[PDB]
């Protein structure tokens, strides 16, 4: 037995591609349509639950992902490679980050983590590139809110707003005309639900929609009382029936 | 005890090392020279357990050798100092540690200052006017201590030496069989023959 | 195309080729047999004489695994010693652990999962044999067949190599027949019958047969081989069955 | 054309021999079948034994991986064994390690797990099988998680899986349609094998005999598998109605 | 085996030229076109991002120019997840030398030690280069201000004025006409910035499509500081030096 | 591409087989034993007049009972020289006795076939390892990149070397002297030779029980073509 | 890890990798090496496609291996740096336990086996790099010049060039030095290692590098102007 | 903690006593007593309420009322005394500070303040920092607030914390 | 064709070409031949020279002294697994106080050969053996080709043109295997049998190589004059 792939399977070619990094982002254009706007006193993050049979719990499979308190992520390509990404992401959090400082790490430094790791696949012996784009929205004290795109390559760049996968194209213009940077969070979300319902063919509900939130701290989510410095998670994951309501004001 | 002295004066730096070496019973020989050239302008001195002291200044000799070929430069006595202080910081927890204490002693060409830095086998590096290693110091620190200035000459730092040597010659009790002074300056290294 | 050329790659039609080709060495091997009987179960293998010189009863096939069970095998025979050094590795360690002999079933799995791991790499290749086994644990009577990919199940009756059409037949002719049951002494010829049916496909030579049993009543439960007296009845058997 | 014999990315983003595995899924030419009741999980499975020489007593891809947890196998059964082995084994590890009987939820997460390794890393091959997990999980209730060659798993309130799963599939789709509830309102679980078996026969459109089935149940605390002749109690009381 | 799928990442051309090194220089020719110039009190980093969109948050993005230490910076063209594995290497090797030999890292050893590591996936382990190519702008008491530039082969080499990434055959032109010696960091800056301004491929150059920094003595007193400069202090450079 | 320890259809190592091939390119070397001594001659073959021929190593010492000569790939050579010289005192350390040459040359074939996928490929260089010890007296042999060993009383490799043989073949006879052997050497290799053999291009060496290994100095190889040109010009 | 063996025979017998690796050589810039009487010269050739070059801090081509050993080279000039450190390490580390600096000749052994290693070590490729080690021997005032190759082949020269248009040099070389008596001074020997790279340089400008090397660890290197009068000298006497 | 919270992510699951305990005593089995860490692990999870004690060689113990430390004799009294079945949450509160409050009194290598943490079902957990302060210092007979000026310098200057400046 | 790469690759046939491109080394090798009576077991090895200069290469190898083979093929292979048995023979008798049975000895051989064919990157042994041996249960006869394939045999021979020899022990069978207490009759007969494998060229004093093994009789090897007794 042995690993014997101890050689790259990502290389240039004559005209300076990359090929297995160009085809993953193929594969991240099939993917379904998720979406990223910032406020001035939040980010929200939004994406389709594709459900594969009405038999499956849509509920079960979840797109968008905690991966610290204050930060969270959603996706577009091949759900099981973003789901290892999750894994691998809430991992270093920690062991990179929180067990060494006693505090949980700024949104581009997780950031910076979780692009090291995906440039790492790109390059490393007998592995392909993930096939995944990563939308990665947090808060913290000192940069505030910010949301970040990771491609395959390993490559991120921090948006005002942005949309990844299938109508990507026509999303980002519908983004670009109703984007200001006086947005409150209630209207990204409302632009957010806009936005979306254009790539969405069937039904267009808070069962069919996953939305969450980097917004003020949740103390009622925090689980415990008494320390007044302590004062609960910024990301929160919007229920089915508050979607529904904004949906009446749309 | 193997007497190894330093003075830094005006514009020079001064080793002094005991010829002596005594394994058990018997001085087996009386013209021994307990240094070695780092660089040009860096000399470093050493004393501890046997063997390990001549293995670890040429280790170190050999280094900073292959740094000055491979730059085309010379490193600044700091540099030197803080390169060996290092190398008896991580040996010092090793399996089996080095049992060497050194002084170095060097003059910068940018600066124009001479240095001296005392470092003992633990890793414990300190820049000084003037300094010692083992039972030494108990005798001449005091004597220095009264008789140093800062701007002194090169003739008044041996005349000063001369001073330590002859204390340590009444009032120690091994025969140390002298000592082979050397000076330090912006020349580079010399050996007074005669003292 | 070429993907018959590396070993744990699927076709499109989701089949490994080369798993494929090594049960072709399986089907060019010599007939091998097993068949179970009321409290044990009975094994035996076709030998080509090559020539005269070969010394008769000295190039034994048939393999003993601990104490209690039986292995033969059809295809490339290094290959099968390879699986039964194995097999005893893995029964030794098992024993080791949990003192008690090795269970028929469990021990079927060790061999299977092994085999199998030789269909999940390139840098390998897959085994060249299909190895009937089985023997009698606290449960009682099992017999075994191990194919090239891993796939194995319990068997009334199992055979392989180039006389398996043949074999089959005889094999299922005995269970119609015999739905009570079989006994050990009565598997033993009908086993040494079946062999010399089954050499009809490897005619132009001619063969030596080699028979091997655990029984409850007969062996205690022991693997051991059929030798002398026993041995040549159930020839004579076999002899006076095909004229 | 390398790109077709490892798990690297073709041009049109997509790995073969991912879905060159889901199609080594159906050389069985076996159809499963996995329902909730109340209390209880239910998973059937059509047997078929062609040979007369096999033990069919030893020819089962229902596997009993924890005393709570049950997995059937659509697939070759070198493949299908090797998960169930490691699936046992990771069951028995997270109850060492955490003190508690690992999840349905959580042991289909971790295979999927492996799975997504083998369309990543190039010297692993993807398994030929799709894992369906059931159980009654002590905070979920009644449980059926499945699991494919991609990585891809997520729940279910009914599934099917092989050759005929669409026929199986809307069948089912069509009845939770007229109860509008997630599970089968129904107290004992012999009454949600019957359903089950039922549901099979109206879909493939086939009869079958106490030896043609292959039953699977899973209750509060244990996971076990039915015998023939609990069966044969069961195809009895079908048409005696 | 596996043998099969192996590209052979580390091999010669009958021409004796290195196959992925030759294909990496070609990635690097489409990435946004970075330079740097060295006068005699300072030294100008300029670089072009490459086609952003209004919806970029540029305040708080960073793709092409990196902080090594407080003395020495880069400029990156080409892959920027690549390069960010080497920056950090980079920034370890100068924190290394610094606790070793209590001085801050000589610019050259540091690119150097740079240039070995991508020598490394050129020669040996069978791996894909790494897909950048740097401009290091640095200073230290023996050489001063000092200007290199690395690529994918591992070769490096010293420059008073440089480009890398796209049109540098028409951009070392440019440099080639106009620069001068007794040059000094106002001049330069306004060099730098009208070198991009003509062979940039976009239809006109602005502030959101720029990153810029200088390395300047202009410090108070004998130390350099450096200086990445802000979107609306590019802003109101270009403005300045009449472009916009 | 294919495995470098592959078969051929014909039961041939690929490699080993090339690597023949690279030896028949290599310089001339001839070996001639006696039971007065082993001599080894070697072609030097400059590929320029500014190369200082005295700086071309194709004979070398192994111990003072053992020489060697090269031809082929001689960079290859350095590796095999070196285990055979460790192999020889590190014997002598363990044992208090010089080596059996046929134990030295089975010490140095054992590298031959340790390559693959060890070193990357075969050496592409072959050896004529010549030597004395109390046992079997004077040998010569012929160490290949195959791992085979073959003794003989005369041996030519290189470029030459068939024709060499084949005029080693008539010459050879089991009571040559010394000086006989000697000249028979300078004969054979002036024959294949491009150039027109002097002292400066072609070398000779000796081993004796007596004396030992011994590389002939310029001077006294000077005199024995001399001694040759005279010889074939008295008939 | 990494074991692929890609320095491998071909069916005639050859080693392309290697043969590659001398294609790139064949590619480096020309240099030269000369021995007098009681001195060498290393030239060197400097492409003038590179200007606005930084010739301080530029890696020069010539590199000191010792004291008393110099090492020039043709090829890649990334490659070379390895075989340099590994060179430098080696005359540190022997005369550490010798007590004795390195022979030139013991260097260039040391120099020549490391590149041989990499033509039949798994999972690497040759040096793309040809060198000449020049230099004099401790307390020994004999010249010394040798050569190394991809290969590991290695041989001392009486004068000898390598790199692009080295057949041209070479030629020269071999018409114009005379072993009998070669360059009797310092002057003489730098003449002619000048006129050698003039044949082959394009300008006398900055596109020619010397290097002198003296007995004792008395090395030097010359500068534009000392490099431009030489220059001067040879075409004024071609003019007749 | 950490690894609780990684393994809760996972999981998708709130995490369990036993799980910490499980994996508290593992680690510290494995360094045979080296880690000198002795542990009350209490909380609420989906199966209900636990209570452990945890050894620093891999000992585990279950109870209705546990106490460690220095002070444990003194505090272990005082619950063998007064605890009951069936307390409430005031009473076990009352009990539990009580139970502190001897080892502060009657053990020197306790004191100061009590600190709670009550854990109810079916509610977030309340944290009571300084839940009791029966130590505070009293006032002190005078202020040593010296005249400034008193002690003696040699040398004053500022340090540069700032980064390095620009122009 | 396409799948003789490696040995690694079955073909489409369920052949492994790799092992018998392996196989085909031995038929060029020189022809050896073994044989066996009761009390006896002898092996008669055919050298091979380069050419008139060069000396025979040697064809016979001592285990122990109860046992030894002859080789023909890569002689190099024949060394590495002559030196796995003197191992395996010594490890018996070191740890268990025990000769080595040869039936066991060739289940080793084959053991070892076996992972050779099965593995990736490695190669077949490319040499055929004849082993001999005389244990607790008599003389012994082995043949190993290198598929792993052991058989023991009352007579054998395997090289070039080893098809001779091989018919005349099959005819020779009931005759050399009476043969017991005589030991020069046994390899008269061995002589005898590898004459029937020669063209052109006959049996001198430095050609042929013979070796025996029996009941008081430890394994010696004969070659030069000792052999001059049998042409
Ligand atoms: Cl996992
Ligand atoms: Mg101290």
């Amino acid at each position: 037995m042995t690993d014997r792939y101890s050689f790259s399977l990502t290389t240039f070619s004559p005209s300076g591609k990359l090929g297995q990094i160009d085809y993953a982002l193929t594969a991240v254009k099939q993917g379904v349509t998720s979406l990223g706007i910032k406020a001035t006193n939040g980010v929200v993050i939004a994406t389709e639950k594709k459900s594969s049979s009405p038999l499956a719990m849509s509920e079960t499979l979840s797109k968008v992902s905690l991966l610290t308190p204050d930060i969270g992520a959603v996706y577009s390509g091949m759900g099981p490679d973003y789901r290892v990404l999750v894994d691998k992401s809430r991992k270093v959090a920690h062991t990179s980050y929180k067990r060494i400082y006693g505090e949980y790490p700024p949104t581009k430094l997780l950031v910076s983590e979780v692009a090291k790791i995906m440039q790492e696949a790109t390059q490393s012996g007998g592995v392909r590139p993930f096939g995944v784009s990563l939308l990665i929205a947090g808060h913290d004290e000192f940069n505030g809110f910010s949301l970040y795109q990771v491609d395959p390559s390993g490559s991120y760049f921090p948006w005002k707003a942005t949309a990844i996968g299938k109508g990507s194209v026509a999303a980002k213009t519908f983004l670009e005309k109703r984007w200001n940077d006086e947005l409150e969070l209630e209207d990204a979300i409302h632009i957010a639900l806009l936005t979306l319902k254009e790539s969405v063919e069937g039904e267009f509900n808070g069962d069919t929609i996953e939305l969450a939130i980097i917004g003020d701290e949740n103390p009622d989510l925090l689980g415990y009382t008494g320390i007044p410095t302590d004062k609960g998670p910024r990301f929160r994951k919007l229920t089915s029936q508050e979607i529904n309501d904004r949906l009446e004001a749309l | 005890m193997d007497i190894i002295l330093g003075i830094r004066v005006q514009d020079s730096v001064i080793l002094a090392s005991s010829k002596a070496v005594t394994r058990g019973i018997s001085v087996l020989k009386d013209s021994d020279d307990k240094t070695r050239q780092l660089s040009p302008h860096t000399l470093m001195s050493f004393a501890g357990e046997a063997g390990d002291t001549v293995q670890f200044a040429e280790y170190i000799q050999a280094n900073i050798q292959l740094y000055s070929i491979r730059e085309d430069y010379e490193l600044s006595p700091q540099a030197v100092s803080s390169f060996v202080r290092q190398e008896l910081a991580k040996s010092i927890r090793s399996r089996r540690p080095y049992q060497v204490n050194v002084l170095i002693g060097g003059y910068d060409k940018k600066k124009n200052k001479p240095e001296l830095y005392q470092i003992d086998y633990l890793g414990t590096k300190v820049e000084l006017p003037y300094g010692a290693h083992g039972y030494s110091g108990f005798y001449t620190f005091s004597l220095l201590d009264h008789h140093y200035r800062p701007d002194m000459t090169t003739e008044e730092g041996l005349d000063l030496l001369k001073l330590c040597v002859q204390e340590l010659e009444k009032r120690m009790p091994m025969d140390f069989k002298g000592v082979i002074v050397k000076i330090v300056d912006k020349d580079g290294i010399r050996q007074v023959d005669d003292f | 195309t070429g993907y018959d050329l590396s070993n744990s790659v699927f076709s499109p039609d989701g089949r490994n080729f080369q798993v494929e080709y090594a049960v072709k060495a399986v089907e060019n091997g010599t007939t091998s047999i097993g068949i179970k009987c009321n409290d044990g179960v009975v094994f035996a293998v076709e030998k080509l004489i090559t020539s005269k010189l070969l010394v008769p009863q000295k190039n034994v096939k048939i393999q003993v695994v601990d104490r209690h069970i039986g292995c033969v095998y059809s295809g490339l025979i290094p290959d099968g010693r390879h699986l039964v050094n194995r097999g005893r590795e893995e029964a030794a360690s098992f024993k080791k652990l949990y003192k008690t002999p090795i269970p028929i079933p469990a021990f079927a799995d060790r061999l299977g999962q092994y085999v199998q791991a030789h269909t999940l790499y390139n840098s390998v290749r897959p085994f060249g044999v299909s190895t009937i086994f089985g023997g009698v644990d606290k449960n009682g009577a099992h017999l075994y067949m191990l194919e090239p990919s891993g796939s194995y199940w319990g068997y009334k009756g199992a055979a392989t190599g180039k006389g398996r059409q043949s074999a089959k037949a005889e094999l299922e002719k005995l269970v119609d027949h015999h739905p009570e049951g079989l006994s050990a002494r009565e598997a033993v010829k009908q086993a040494a019958k079946i062999i010399y049916l089954a050499h009809e496909d490897n005619k132009e030579k001619d063969f030596e047969l080699e028979i091997s049993w655990c029984s409850l009543s007969e062996t205690n439960g022991l693997h051991k081989f059929v030798k002398g007296d026993l041995l040549q009845e159930a020839i004579d058997f076999a002899q006076k069955e095909i004229n | 054309g390398y790109d077709r014999h490892i798990t690297i990315f073709s041009p049109e983003g997509r790995l073969y021999q991912v879905e060159y595995a889901f199609k080594a899924t159906n050389q069985t030419n076996i159809n499963s079948l996995a329902v909730r009741g109340k209390d209880c999980t239910v998973v059937i499975s059509q047997k078929k034994v062609p040979d007369k020489l096999l033990d069919p007593t030893t020819v089962s891809y229902i596997f009993c991986i924890s005393r709570t947890i049950g997995m059937v196998v659509n697939g070759p059964i070198p493949d299908a064994r090797n998960a169930a082995l490691r699936a046992k084994a990771e069951a028995a590890e997270f109850r060492y390690k955490y003190g508690y009987d690992m999840p349905c939820d959580v042991l289909a997460k971790r295979m999927a797990n492996l799975s997504q390794i083998y369309t990543q890393r190039a010297y692993m091959r993807p398994l030929g099988v799709i894992l369906t997990f059931v159980s009654v999980d002590e905070e979920l209730g009644p449980s059926i998680y499945k699991t494919d060659p991609a990585g891809y798993y997520v729940g279910y309130k009914a599934t099917a899986t092989g050759p005929k799963q669409q026929e199986i599939t809307t069948n089912l789709e069509n009845h939770f349609k007229k109860s509008k509830i997630d599970h089968i309102n129904e107290e004992s679980w012999e009454k949600v094998v019957e359903f089950a078996i039922t549901h099979m026969i109206d879909a493939l459109g086939t009869e079958f005999s106490k030896n043609d089935l292959e039953v699977g149940v899973a209750t509060k605390d244990k996971f076990f598998t039915l015998s023939a002749e609990n069966i044969e109690e069961r195809l009895v009381a079908i048409a005696e109605q | 085996g596996s043998r099969r799928y192996d590209s052979r990442t580390t091999i010669f051309s009958p021409e004796g030229r290195l196959y992925q090194v030759e294909y990496a220089l070609e990635s690097i020719s489409h990435a946004g076109t970075a330079i740097g110039i060295m006068a005699s009190d300072g030294i100008v980093l300029a670089a072009e991002r490459k086609v952003t969109s209004t919806l970029l948050e540029q305040d708080t993005s960073t793709e092409k120019l990196y902080k090594l230490n407080d003395k020495i910076a880069v400029a990156v063209a080409g892959l920027t997840a690549d390069a960010e594995i080497l920056i950090n290497t980079a920034r370890i090797h100068a924190q290394n030398y610094l606790k070793t030999y209590n001085e801050d890292i000589p610019v050259e050893i540091l690119v150097r030690r740079l240039s070995d590591i991508k020598q490394g996936y050129t020669q040996h382990g069978g791996l894909r280069p790494f897909g950048v190519s740097f401009i290091y702008a640095g200073y230290d008491d023996r050489y001063g201000y000092q200007l290199y530039t690395s690529n994918p082969s591992g070769n490096y080499t010293g420059w008073k004025a440089i480009s890398v990434g796209a049109n540098t055959s028409a951009a070392q032109t440019l440099l080639q006409m106009d620069y001068k010696d007794d040059m000094k960091v106002d001049d330069a800056i306004e060099l730098a910035l009208k070198t991009l301004s003509k062979t940039t491929d976009s239809s006109a150059l602005t502030y959101d499509r720029l990153e810029f920094a200088t390395i300047r003595k202009g410090a108070n007193d004998g130390e350099v500081y450096q200086k990445i400069f802000k979107p609306q202090e590019i802003k109101d450079i270009l403005v300045k030096t009449g472009i916009t | 591409d294919r495995g470098v320890s592959t078969f051929s259809p014909e039961g041939r190592l690929f490699q080993v087989e090339y690597s023949l091939e690279a030896i028949k390119l290599g310089s001339t070397a001839i070996g001639i034993a006696t039971k007065e001594g082993v001599v080894l001659g070697v072609e030097k073959r400059a590929t320029s007049p500014l190369l200082e021929s005295d700086s071309i190593e194709k004979i070398v010492e192994i111990d003072r009972h053992i020489g060697c000569a090269m031809s082929g790939l001689t960079a290859d050579a350095r590796s095999m020289i070196e285990h055979a010289r460790t192999a020889a005192v590190t014997h002598n350390l363990y044992y208090d006795e010089d080596i059996n040459v046929e134990s030295l040359t089975q010490s140095v074939c054992d590298l031959a076939l340790r390559f693959g996928e060890l070193m990357s490929r075969p050496f592409g260089v072959a050896l004529l390892i010549a030597g004395h010890d109390a046992d079997d007296g004077y040998q010569l042999f012929h160490a290949e990149p195959s791992g085979t060993f073959y003794r003989y009383n005369a041996k030519a490799i290189g470029s030459g070397s068939e024709g060499a043989q084949a005029e080693l073949l008539n010459e050879w006879h089991s009571s040559l002297t010394l000086k006989e052997a000697e000249l028979l050497v300078l004969k054979i290799l002036k024959q294949v030779m491009e150039e027109k053999l002097d002292e400066n291009n072609a070398q000779l060496s000796c081993i004796t029980k007596q004396d030992g290994f011994k590389i002939y100095d310029n001077e006294k190889t000077a005199e024995l073509i001399k001694e040759l040109k005279e010889k074939e010009a008295a008939e | 890890g990494y074991d692929r063996a890609l320095s491998i025979f071909s069916p005639d017998g050859h080693i392309f990798q290697v043969e590659y690796a001398l294609e790139a050589v064949k590619r480096g810039t020309c240099a030269v090496g000369v021995k007098g009487k009681n001195c060498v010269v290393l030239g060197c050739e400097r492409r003038s496609t590179l200007k606005l070059q930084d010739t301080r801090i530029t890696p020069s081509k010539v590199s000191k291996i010792d004291s008393h050993v110099v090492l020039s080279f043709s090829g890649l000039n990334a490659d070379s740096r390895i075989l340099i450190e590994k060179a430098r390490v080696e005359a540190q580390s022997h005369r550490l336990t010798l007590e004795d600096p390195v022979t030139v000749e013991y260097l260039t052994r040391y120099v020549a086996g490391v590149q041989q290693r990499y033509t039949q070590s798994g999972g690497v490729r040759p040096f793309g790099v040809s060198t000449l080690i020049a230099g004099f021997d401790p307390r020994d005032d004999e010249p010394k010049l040798y050569q190394t190759e991809p290969s590991g082949i290695y041989s001392s020269w009486s004068a000898q060039t390598i790199g692009r248009n080295s057949k041209t040099v070479r030629e020269f070389l071999e018409k114009n030095y005379d072993r009998k008596e070669p360059p009797a001074t310092v002057e003489e020997c730098v003449k002619l290692t000048v006129r050698s790279l003039l044949e082959v340089v394009q300008t006398g400008a900055k596109n020619i590098e010397i290097t002198v090397v003296k007995p004792d660890s008395d090395i030097v290197a010359l500068s534009s102007e000392e490099i431009n009068q030489y220059v001067t000298q040879i075409e004024q006497e071609k003019q007749e | 903690g950490s690894n609780i919270e990684l393994h809760s992510l996972y999981t998708s699951r709130e995490p369990r006593v036993v799980s910490a305990l499980q994996m508290l005593k593992q680690h510290l089995f494995k360094y045979q007593g080296h880690i000198g860490a002795y542990l009350i692990v209490a909380g609420v999870d989906p199966t209900g309420s636990h209570l452990f004690s945890i050894h620093a060689h891999g000992s585990t113990d279950v109870g209705y009322y546990l106490s460690l430390g220095s002070g444990s004799l003194a505090a272990m009294a005082v619950l063998e005394s007064h605890w009951k079945q069936d307390l409430t949450k005031e009473e076990a509160i009352k009990l539990a500070s009580d139970a502190i409050q001897a080892g502060i009194w009657n053990d020197l290598g306790s004191g100061s303040n009590v600190d709670v943490c009550v854990m109810e079902i079916g509610k977030d957990a309340e944290y009571l920092r300084n839940y009791l302060t029966p130590n505070v210092r009293e006032e002190k007979q005078k202020s040593y607030k010296f005249p400034r000026g008193t002690t003696a310098v040699l040398k004053e200057s500022i340090v540069n914390i700032c980064d390095i400046q620009e122009e | 064709n396409n799948y003789d790469g490696d040995t690694v690759t079955f073909s489409p046939t369920g052949r492994l070409f790799q092992v018998e491109y392996a196989l085909e080394a031995i038929k060029q090798g020189s022809v050896t031949v073994g044989l066996r009576s009761n009390t006896h077991a002898v092996l008669v090895a055919l050298k091979r020279n380069a050419d008139e200069l060069s000396s025979y290469q040697k064809k016979i190898i001592k285990c122990d002294e109860h046992m030894g083979l002859s080789l023909a093929g890569l002689a190099p292979d024949a060394r590495v697994l002559s030196n796995y048995l003197r191992q395996q023979c010594n490890y018996s008798s070191l740890v268990f106080n025990r000769k080595l049975a040869v039936e066991r000895a060739g289940h080793l051989l084959c053991d070892k050969a076996q992972k050779n064919t099965q593995s990736y990157g490695g190669r077949p042994y490319g040499v055929g053996l004849l082993i001999i041996g005389y244990d607790k249960s008599g003389a012994h006869l082995l043949e190993f080709q290198p598929s792993g394939n052991v058989t023991e045999l009352y007579g054998t021979a395997i090289g070039a043109r080893s098809q001779g020899a091989k018919t005349y022990l099959e005819r020779t069978l009931d005759t050399f295997i009476k043969i017991d207490g005589n030991p020069d009759e046994l390899i008269k007969a061995g002589v005898e049998a590898i004459s029937q494998s020669l063209r052109d060229e006959s049996l001198t004093v430095d050609n042929l190589s013979i070796a025996i093994v029996g009941k008081d009789t430890p394994f010696t090897i004969y070659d030069g004059e000792a052999v001059a007794k049998y042409i």
